[PDB]
Parts: structure tokens; sequence; C-alpha cells
């Protein structure tokens, strides 16, 4: 159960990384559009 | 990359519009100089037409 919980944690962190990177990506895109 | 391409296109458009404006300005200078030449030709033609109005002299 502990391991499966750590795996769900892994997946969740895996989506969270993609979001917290996608926002800096769209802020670099928005910055590029602004410049 | 895409933003660099778009920006390069925009700067190229700025250089093209500037070159076109420079061409229109130079064309304006040439048109003014030629209008001055044609004006001088108008005054000289007025002088010739006025000189041709004298029968004793002609």
């Amino acid at each position: 159960e502990i391991v499966s919980k750590a795996r769900k944690y892994r997946q969740d962190k895996l989506k969270q990384a993609k979001t917290d990177a996608a926002k800096e990506i769209d802020s670099y895109k928005i910055q590029k559009d602004k410049e | 990359g895409n933003f660099k391409s778009k920006l390069k296109k925009a700067m190229l458009s700025q250089q093209i519009t500037k070159s076109t404006i420079a061409n229109k300005m130079r064309l304006k200078v040439l048109s003014a100089r030629e209008q001055s030449l044609d004006g001088i030709f108008e005054e000289t033609k007025e002088k010739l037409s006025g000189i041709a109005n004298n029968r004793d002299e002609y």
C-alpha cells in the first residue's frame, strides 16, 4: 500500500511538474509576444 | 524560433516600409527639382512669347 501510494504520488507530481512548467512556458510565450 | 521568425518578418517590413518611404522622398525631391526646371522653362517661355510680340523686333 505504501509503494502504491508513492506511485500515485509519482503520477501526481508528474502532472504537477508539467503544469508548473507549462505556465512558465506560456509566460515565456506571453513575454515573447509582448517583446 | 517562431517568435524570432515573426519578429524578423516585422523588422524586414519596417526596413521595407522605410526604404519605400525613402524612395518616395527621393522621388519627391526629383519631382520638386523637375517642377522647378519646368517652372524655369515656363518663365523662359513667357519671355520668348513676350519677345515674339514685337513686330519691329521680330
